[PDB]
C-alpha cells in the first residue's frame, strides 16, 4: 500500500493536484532492487 | 450495423458481403451486444488468434508456408493456441516444481511403480511402510548387481549411435537384461546420465553356453542371440553333445519372440574349447552375419559362419575366416571381451553437391535416399526438389489448371541421366511415376518432390570393382520451359577404418567398465556389496548420507587427478573464459583425448578432478589444457612401480605446470576409490533410492494425513541445520548434480528438475510447506485453546521456512513499449546472442543489467499462494 | 550471432533463404544447432533465475521479479501478445491485402501498458471505433459529427439511412411510452408524418418510401436506380444471399 | 490383500528353481536322459501368471480402499447435513422464543 | 488390470516354446525317446486358457 | 501497537524492524486480538516451544550444537514438540495398559 | 484398419471421456488443414479415393 | 450419419482387443501407446503370414 | 518371388497374396506412432 503511493507519485498524478511548489525545484524518488529509494531533483529559471 | 453496412459498401467495395466478412477481414466482432466488455490487450489477442487460425486453416490464402511450418505454429493447437496453455507451458521451464508430482514421474522404474502400488492404500502404518521398502530394496539390489556380459555397437563409428548391452544377474538361474547407451549424448567420453536406458529384463528363457550371448540390431530391432549346448548320447556307448544357435527379438509390445533355432554341431565346435560367437548386421545385403570361432591366445584359429535373411533362414557363409579377418579387432580373445559394431560397407559413397546448376531460379537439388551396389550393378533411390514459387511472369493470376509457358500438364518433365565411365543411361519420370506434383498450390514457395523408385542403374562393366570406380558424374534435368539441370559426382571409394576397438573389462575387485577409444565408462556399481551391512540397521541407516558417500573401485588402471586452476587472466587465457583439458600417452603426435571441458572462473580457483585411464597396452601420461590463447604444454605423470595408486607427483625435468594452475595444488593423486556416482550409468537407481523414494513415501503419507511420519520421511532428504542454511541429506542435491543434459526435448517437469536439482530442492521445501500447513490446519480445526496455540506454531514454522515476503516492484524500468517495439526480431536476437556469448564464457559480462530480455521474470504464484494462506490463517488465529 | 538469427526460423525458412549458399544438409545441421542453442540458452536463464527462489535465499541474480498479473511479466497477456504478434505479423507479404499490419494498422501502435491490460472497455465500442477510423479515412473528413451528418441522408446500403439524432429522439421517446400521433397537441393534418415517425422512420427513409416508383419508366427509372442504389451493382445484388446481406435481413 | 500379493510374487523364485533342477537328467544307466527341456520357459510363464494374479490382487486392494474413502466422504457430507440441520433447528428455536 | 491382462497374454509364447522344446527326445542310449507328444496341443490349450 | 513501535525503537535500537521481530525476539505474539485468552503456564510453554523451534531451525544462530544433538531434541518433532505427544509418550512407561 | 480405422477409433474414444487436446492429435493423423484451400488428407486411400 | 467409428462390421480381432483396452476412462498417453504397440504386434503377425 | 512377394497365379492373371509392409514398418516404428501413421508409411513400395 505504501508502494502504491510511491508508484502513483513517481508516474501518476500525485500530489494532487499540482506539484513543484517548493522554491522552483522538485524532488522525486526512485526505487530500485526492491530495497532502496533514491532521490533526484529538478530546477528551473526565472521566466514569466 | 449502419457503420458495417457502409464499411463494406465503401471500403471493401463489396456491398453484398456478409457482415461476418467484416469480422474475418478486420479481426473484430461487431455483432456483440453493448454489454460484452473486454480489455484492450485481450481484444488484440483475440484478433491475432482469429487471424492465425484462419491463416493456418487456409482461409487466408497466400500465407508463408515456410513460416507456418515453424515450431510456434507446429505446437499451435497443443500449446500456443490459448493463453492458458501458452502460459502453463512457458512456466514449466522456470517453475517445474509447480508441476512435479512426487508420485508420478516419467521414466519411473518398475521397482518404484510396484512400491507406489503397495503404498496406494489408506493404512500406511510402519509395518507396511517398511515391508514396501524392503521389497523395493530387494528389487533394487537385483538391478544393481547386474554385470554386463556382452555388447553390440549400433553404428560403425563408435562415437555415434547406441551401444546395446546384455547384463546378467548374480542368481541361479541367471536373468538377462538389456540397456542402451546413446552416444549422441556423450561428449568428452562422459555419458550424460540420461544417455542410458533402464535395465530391462529379457523374458525369454535364454540359457547360453560358455557365456555366449550377443545383442544385435537387425533392421532397427534388437535381436538376442546365444548358443545352447545340450548333452546327448549316441545309440552306441559314446556320449556326444549337440549345439544349437538360438535367436529371438523384441516385439513391438516389448515381449520377446519365441526363439528360432539352428543346429550348429558339426564335428568341430564340439571339438573347440573356449569358443565365442560374433554377430553383426550388414549395411549391404541386409542380413545377419553370425560366426562362432575358436579362441586361443589369438582369435579365430577356426571359425564357422552363417548368414540369416530377414525371413530367418539359414544360409551358410562358406568363407567367413576371410570376413572375420577384417573385423578381428572386435573378436574375443582368451582374456578380453570386445563389443561388435555393424559391418562396414565395402565401398563408401560420396556425392559432390554440384558441378553446375543452370537456371538459378529453381534450386533443383536432388537427394540420394539409399545407395548400394549389388553383385554387378549399383542401385540408387533419388528424390528431386524444385522451388516453384511466386513471380512466374507474366501474371493472370486467376486460375491454375494442373505469350507464356506451360500452365498445364507436367508429364515426363524431370529425368535423371547417369553418366557411366564411357556410356550413359537416361531415365525419365514419365517412365517411373503416374503421380505428378501439381504447380497448384499456386500459393508461393511451395516446393515439390519427384520420387524415383529404386533405380537399378545397369551396368558397371569393364571397370575395376572397386579400384577406379569413380564414375564421372550423375546428371539430371528438369527439362521444361524455363527450367534447368544440375549434376552430381559419384565418388565411390573402398575404405577401411581399422582397429576402432571398444571392449569390456572387469577389475579384479569387481568394477566393470566399457573402455572405448580413449576413455572408460563404468558400467556396474559395487554399491550393493556395501549397502548390505547398512541395511541391517534400518531405513534410517540406508538413507543416511554416509550411505551416499560410499566408495567405488577405480575403473581399471589409471590415476585420479585433481587439477586446480587459477582465475581468469586475460593474458594467459586469451579472451574466451572457457577451457578444456586434455591428456595423452604420449607419443607426441599420437592424438590426445579431451577429458574435461568447462568455463574457467573469475576471482576464484576452479578445481577439476578427473580419472586419467591407462590404455596404452614408466607408464607415462601427459595432461594439457586449451584456452582461447593457445594449448599449453604437457605435464608428465608416470610411475616407477606397479603400485595401483602410485603415479608420480611432479614428474621429471618439465616444469610441472600449464601456467594456468601455477600453484602447488595439482595432486589428488592417491585415493584408489571415488565416491558413488549420481550422474553415471546407474544414476537413475541411486536417485530413485535416495530421493525419489522418500519423496514418494512422504507425499504418500501427507495424503492420508500421516503427518508425524511424513515429516520423518522428509527428514531423510532435508533437515534444518543449526546454522543458517538447511542440511540437505541427499548428496546430489547437496552438491548440485545435473543428470539430464537434454531436458527440453519433452514437455515434462522432471527432466528440467533433473537437469537442475535446485528445482528438486524447491519441490522438497514446497512439500514441507504443504506438510506444515496441513498440520496447522488439522490442529486448527480441533478448535480448543492449546490446539490453537499449536496451530499458530505450525504456521509460524512454515513462515520461518518461507522467509521474508518478496516486495513486488511496480516503479520499475518497464516503459510502456508499443507492440511493434516489443515484438522485434532484433530484440530476440540480441538477447539470445548475449546469452550465448556469456554462456560459452566469451568474456565476462558487461557489469549485468538484463538477464531475460524485455519482459521481467515473474514470482512463483504457488509461493505467493503459500504466503497468502499463511497470512490469512495467522490473521484468523490472532483475531 | 549466426546461430542466433536462425533460432526463430524453421527448417523450410532456413532451406529457403540462401538457396544457393546453404546445402540441403548444411541447412538441417544449422537448424538443429540453432534449436539446441536456443534450448541451452533458455535453460541457462532459467537456472540463473531459480537461484533467486525465496525458499533458497538461505543457501545463497535476484535482479527483478514482478508480481503475477503485472504487464511486464514474461507470462502475462502482454508477453503472450508479443509472441503472437512477432509470429503472426510475418505470415503474409507486406504488400498483400491480408497482411496483419495492413489490415489492422492499430496493432503495431498498441502500447503494452498496465492500464491497457487492466482497464475494461466495451467490445462494441471498440468495433465501432475500428469501423469509424476507416470510414472517415475514406471520406476524408476528420470530424465525427460532420461524418454522421453526411451519414444521415445517404442511401449507400440497406441499413444506412439512419440519423443519430432521430434515433435518439425515437428511443428516448419510446422509453417514456409516448405515442406521437396520439397527442391532443399536434396538427391533425400532419398525422401521416407523425405516425411514420412513431413507427420509427428517418426523414430520409420517408423520402425513400414515398417516391412513386410504381409506374415510373424511361430515363427516370435509370435516375431512380442510380439514386436508390448508388454503390451496389443491381445485377450483383440480384441474388438471394446478396439481398439478405444488403438489407441485413435473414435469407430465408 | 497386500500379504497375498507379496506371497504371489515371492513364488516365481521357487518355480524357477524347480525348473532349473528339472533340467538335470534323472534317468541313468544304459539309457541316459530325462531332462525337461520346456521346464524353464514354462516356469517363466508361471511366474508371469503369478505376477498377473498379484497385480490384480493389488488392484483389488486399491479399489477396496478407494471405496472406503468414498464411503467416508459420503459420511462427511451426511455429517455436515445433520450438523447444519442442528444449527437451523436452533435458529428455529430462537425464532420460536 | 491392463498390465495384468497383457502379462496374461504374453505368456503363450513361452508356454509354446516349452512344448516345442519338449518335443525333442531326452532319453538317449540303447533306448531312445522321451518326446512329449501332447505337449503342443496342451500348450495351445494353456494359451487359450 | 504503540508499545511495540517504541520497543523496537528504543530497546531493539532498530526502528525499521518488523513487528514480528518482536515476536521472534520476545517469544510473545502482540498482534493477537483482545479476546484471545490463554493461561500463564501455557504462554510460557508456547514461548519456549517457539524458541526451541527457531533455534533448531537455525534462526537463532550460536546454539549449542552438542546440546541440540541430544535425545530430547532428537525426538523433538515426533514426541517432545507438543504437549499432547510428550504426555502420551511419558505415560507409556507407567500405564502401558 | 491400421491407417484409418484405428486413429478414428482412438479419436472418437478420446473425444468421449473429453480428452480434446489428444483427440485432436489423433484426428490430425487423418486430416490436417492445408495452407491452400483444400484440406490435407493424410490417409492415402482417402487422398486418392 | 450412422457410421460409428468404434463398432464396425467385420472389425478384426486386433481392433476389437484394442477397443477393449481403450474402453476405460483414463486414456493417458501411456495406455494409449501401449494399446497401439499391442495392436501393432498383432498386426505385424497377421501381415507376415 | 526371391525378394519376398507371394502371388497366386491363375489362368492369365496374378493376385498378390501377402505384403512386405512389415519388413519396412519395423524401422518407422521406432520413431513412434507419429512416424508409423504418416503418409510416407503408406506410400511404401512393394516388389512386383
Amino acid at each position: 500500500d505504501i508502494q502504491a503511493l510511491i508508484a502513483a507519485e513517481i508516474t501518476g498524478r500525485l500530489p494532487t493536484p499540482d506539484v513543484y511548489n517548493d522554491d522552483n525545484k522538485l524532488v522525486i524518488p526512485a526505487i530500485n532492487t526492491g530495497g532502496k529509494i533514491t532521490f533526484s531533483e529538478l530546477a528551473k529559471t526565472q521566466s514569466d | 450495423e449502419a457503420l458495417s453496412g457502409e464499411y463494406r459498401s465503401l471500403v471493401m467495395n463489396n456491398p453484398v458481403a456478409d457482415r461476418d466478412d467484416i469480422w474475418r477481414n478486420l479481426l473484430v466482432d461487431g455483432k456483440v451486444s453493448a454489454e460484452i466488455t473486454t480489455t484492450l490487450l485481450a481484444d488484440a489477442i483475440a484478433g491475432i488468434q482469429l487471424y492465425i487460425n484462419r491463416t493456418i486453416a487456409g482461409d487466408e490464402p497466400g500465407a508463408d508456408s515456410d513460416a507456418l511450418e515453424r515450431q510456434f505454429f507446429k505446437d499451435w493447437d497443443a500449446c500456443n493456441k490459448r493463453y492458458s496453455t501458452w502460459a502453463g507451458v512457458s512456466q514449466l521451464v522456470y517453475y517445474p516444481e509447480n508441476f512435479v508430482d512426487p508420485t508420478l514421474r516419467t521414466g519411473q522404474t518398475g521397482m518404484m511403480n510396484t512400491m507406489l502400488e503397495q503404498l496406494s492404500q489408506s493404512e500406511l502404518n510402519k509395518d507396511t511402510l517398511e515391508n514396501g521398502f524392503r521389497q523395493y530394496l530387494t528389487a533394487f539390489e537385483q538391478v544393481a548387481d547386474l554385470k554386463v556380459v556382452s555388447g553390440y555397437h549400433d553404428t560403425v563409428n563408435i562415437n555415434q549411435g547406441n551401444t546395446w548391452f546384455i547384463g546378467t544377474s548374480q542368481t541361479e538361474p541367471k536373468k538377462y537384461y538389456w540397456r542402451k547407451a546413446d552416444h549422441s549424448k556423450c561428449q568428452n567420453g562422459r555419458f550424460a546420465a540420461n544417455a542410458w536406458s533402464d535395465w530391462k529384463e529379457i523374458t525369454c528363457a535364454v540359457n547360453p553356453y560358455g557365456d555366449m550371448v550377443r545383442p544385435v540390431i537387425f533392421h532397427s530391432r534388437l535381436y538376442l542371440l546365444w548358443i545352447e549346448k545340450q548333452v546327448q548320447k549316441d545309440n552306441t556307448g559314446k556320449d556326444t553333445a549337440s549345439f544349437t544357435l538360438k535367436l529371438t527379438h523384441v516385439k513391438y509390445d516389448g515381449s520377446w519372440a519365441s526363439p528360432f533355432s539352428y543346429d550348429i554341431t558339426e564335428k568341430n565346435i564340439s571339438g573347440w574349447k573356449k569358443t565365442g560367437l560374433y554377430c553383426a548386421a550388414s549395411q549391404e545385403d541386409n542380413s545377419l552375419l553370425i560366426a562362432w570361432y575358436q579362441i586361443e591366445k589369438e582369435t579365430q584359429p577356426n571359425s564357422f559362419g552363417l548368414h540369416i535373411q530377414p525371413d530367418m533362414s539359414c544360409k551358410k557363409e562358406p568363407n567367413i575366416a576371410g570376413i572375420l579377418a577384417t573385423v578381428t579387432h572386435q573378436l574375443d580373445t582368451e582374456t578380453t571381451v570386445r563389443v561388435n559394431t555393424l559391418l562396414n560397407r565395402i565401398s563408401s559413397f560420396e556425392f559432390t553437391l554440384e558441378k553446375q546448376e543452370g537456371n538459378k531460379e529453381i534450386d533443383l537439388v536432388i537427394s540420394h535416399g539409399d545407395y548400394t551396389v549389388k553383385t554387378e550393378n549399383s542401385i540408387s533411390a533419388l528424390i528431386l526438389n524444385p522451388t516453384a514459387y511466386i513471380n512466374i511472369t507474366p501474371y493472370k493470376l486467376f486460375s491454375d489448371i494442373p505469350i507464356a509457358q506451360v500452365k498445364t500438364i507436367s508429364s515426363d518433365d524431370i529425368s535423371m541421366e547417369i553418366e557411366l565411365n564411357s556410356t550413359k543411361f537416361e531415365t525419365i519420370t514419365g517412365s517411373d511415376v503416374g503421380l505428378r506434383p501439381p504447380l497448384y498450390p499456386t500459393v508461393s514457395r511451395e516446393t515439390l518432390a519427384f520420387p524415383f523408385g529404386k533405380l537399378s542403374i545397369t551396368i558397371p562393366a569393364g571397370a575395376d570393382i572397386n579400384n577406379l570406380d569413380c564414375t564421372i558424374k550423375v546428371r539430371f534435368k528438369n527439362t521444361d520451359v524455363l527450367a534447368a539441370t544440375t549434376t552430381y559426382k559419384l565418388v565411390i571409394k573402398k575404405t577401411d577404418p581399422v582397429q576402432k576397438v571398444i571392449s569390456l573389462y572387469t577389475t579384479p575387485d569387481g568394477a566393470q567398465y566399457m573402455e572405448w577409444d580413449g576413455y572408460r565408462t563404468r558400467l556396474n556399481t559395487l554399491f550393493t556389496r556395501q549397502l548390505i551391512e547398512r541395511a541391517n540397521n534400518g531405513i534410517d541407516a540406508i538413507l543416511s548420507p554416509e550411505t551416499q558417500y560410499l566408495p567405488e573401485p577405480k575403473p581399471g588402471q589409471g590415476t585420479y587427478v585433481t587439477l586446480i586452476l587459477k582465475p581468469y587472466d586475460k593474458n594467459t587465457h586469451g579472451t574466451n573464459r572457457a577451457f578444456t583439458i586434455y591428456y595423452s600417452n604420449d607419443a607426441t603426435g599420437s592424438g590426445k583425448f579431451p577429458v574435461y571441458s568447462g568455463s574457467l572462473s573469475v576471482t576464484d580457483n576452479t578445481e577439476v578432478k578427473l580419472f586419467i585411464p591407462l590404455i596404452k597396452p614408466q607408464d607415462t601420461l601427459y595432461l594439457n589444457a586449451t584456452y582461447q590463447k593457445e594449448a599449453t604444454k604437457q605435464i608428465l605423470l608416470f610411475r616407477t612401480d606397479n603400485n595401483p595408486e602410485g603415479w608420480t607427483l611432479d614428474k621429471s625435468v618439465n616444469n610441472g605446470t600449464f601456467a594456468g594452475l601455477a600453484e602447488n595444488g595439482v595432486t589428488g593423486l592417491l585415493q584408489s576409490g571415488e565416491p558413488m556416482d549420481f550422474s553415471g550409468a546407474n544414476a537413475l537407481y541411486f536417485w530413485e533410492l535416495f530421493y525419489y523414494t522418500p519423496m514418494m513415501v512422504a507425499t504418500r503419507l501427507l495424503q492420508e494425513q500421516n503427518f508425524t511420519e511424513a515429516n520423518r520421511w522428509l527428514s531423510y532428504i532435508w533437515q534444518p541445520a543449526a546454522s543458517g542454511a538447511g542440511d540437505w541429506r541427499v548428496r546430489p542435491l547437496k552438491e548440485d548434480t545435473s543428470w539430464n543434459a537434454d531436458p527440453l526435448d519433452s514437455v515434462d517437469p522432471d527432466a528440467v528438475a533433473q537437469n537442475d536439482p535446485m528445482h528438486y530442492k524447491v519441490s522438497t521445501l514446497m512439500k514441507l510447506l504443504d506438510l506444515l500447513i496441513a498440520r496447522g490446519d488439522k490442529a486448527y480445526r480441533m478448535q480448543e485453546r492449546d490446539t490453537l496455540n499449536e496451530a499458530k506454531m505450525w504456521y509460524m514454522q512454515a513462515l520461518g521456512l518461507l522467509g521474508d515476503k518478496p516486495v513486488s516492484i511496480f516503479s520499475n524500468g518497464w516503459e510502456n513499449p508499443s507492440l511493434s517495439n516489443a515484438a522485434d526480431k532484433t530484440q530476440a536476437k540480441q538477447f539470445h546472442d548475449e546469452i550465448s556469448r556469456i554462456r560459452s564464457g566469451g568474456l565476462l559480462p558487461d557489469v549485468a543489467n538484463t538477464l531475460t530480455g524485455l519482459f521481467r521474470p515473474q514470482q512463483n504464484e504457488k509461493l505467493l499462494g503459500y504466503w497468502q494462506m499463511l497470512e490469512m490463517r495467522l490473521f484468523n488465529l490472532r483475531n | 550471432v549466426t546461430l542466433a538469427d536462425f533460432m526463430p526460423m524453421s527448417l523450410a525458412e532456413i532451406r529457403s533463404q540462401n538457396t544457393g549458399r546453404l546445402s540441403r544438409e548444411e541447412a538441417q545441421l544449422l537448424h538443429r544447432a540453432a534449436q539446441k542453442e536456443k534450448q541451452n540458452n533458455i535453460l541457462y536463464t532459467a537456472r540463473m533465475l531459480t537461484r533467486a527462489n525465496p525458499l533458497l535465499k538461505k543457501e545463497m541474480r535476484a535482479e527483478k521479479f514482478v508480481a503475477p498479473g503485472a504487464v511486464s511479466s514474461m507470462f502475462s497477456p502482454a508477453g503472450y501478445l508479443t509472441e503472437l504478434y512477432r509470429e503472426a505479423r510475418g505470415l503474409h507479404p507486406k504488400d498483400s491485402d491480408r497482411n496483419l499490419d495492413k489490415r489492422r494498422q492499430d496493432l503495431a501502435k498498441l502500447v503494452l501498458s498496465q492500464d491497457n491490460l487492466d482497464n475494461e472497455i466495451s467490445a462494441l465500442s471498440l468495433a465501432n471505433e475500428q469501423l469509424e477510423t476507416a470510414l472517415m479515412a475514406q471520406t476524408g473528413k476528420t470530424d465525427k459529427n460532420k461524418y454522421y451528418e453526411t451519414l444521415a441522408t445517404s442511401r449507400r446500403s440497406g441499413v444506412t439511412p439512419y440519423n443519430a439524432p432521430f434515433e435518439g429522439i425515437h428511443n428516448a421517446l419510446a422509453q417514456r411510452n409516448f405515442v406521437l400521433p396520439d397527442n391532443i397537441l399536434s396538427n391533425p393534418a400532419k398525422f401521416a408524418i407523425l405516425a411514420a415517425y412513431d413507427a420509427g422512420i428517418s426523414p430520409k427513409l420517408y423520402n425513400i418510401l414515398t417516391e412513386d416508383t410504381e409506374s415510373l419508366t424511361g430515363s427516370d427509372l435509370e435516375n431512380s436506380l442510380k439514386r436508390n442504389f448508388p454503390k451496389v451493382k443491381i445485377k450483383d445484388l440480384m441474388t438471394l444471399d446478396a439481398l439478405a446481406n444488403y438489407y441485413e435481413l435473414p435469407a430465408d | 490383500y497386500l500379504s497375498s500379493a507379496i506371497l504371489s510374487t515371492s513364488i516365481g523364485v521357487l518355480d524357477m528353481a524347480a525348473a532349473a533342477a528339472d533340467m538335470a537328467p534323472n534317468i541313468f544307466g544304459v539309457a541316459v536322459g530325462g531332462s525337461r527341456w520346456g521346464g524353464i520357459p514354462k516356469a517363466i510363464g508361471a511366474g508371469m501368471s503369478l505376477a498377473a494374479s498379484a497385480t490384480k490382487i493389488t488392484a483389488d486392494n486399491i479399489s477396496q480402499s478407494e471405496a472406503w474413502r468414498r464411503r467416508r466422504q459420503e459420511w462427511e457430507i451426511q455429517k455436515n447435513n445433520a450438523e447444519s440441520e442442528i444449527r437451523q433447528i436452533d435458529a428455529q428455536l430462537e425464532a420460536l422464543a
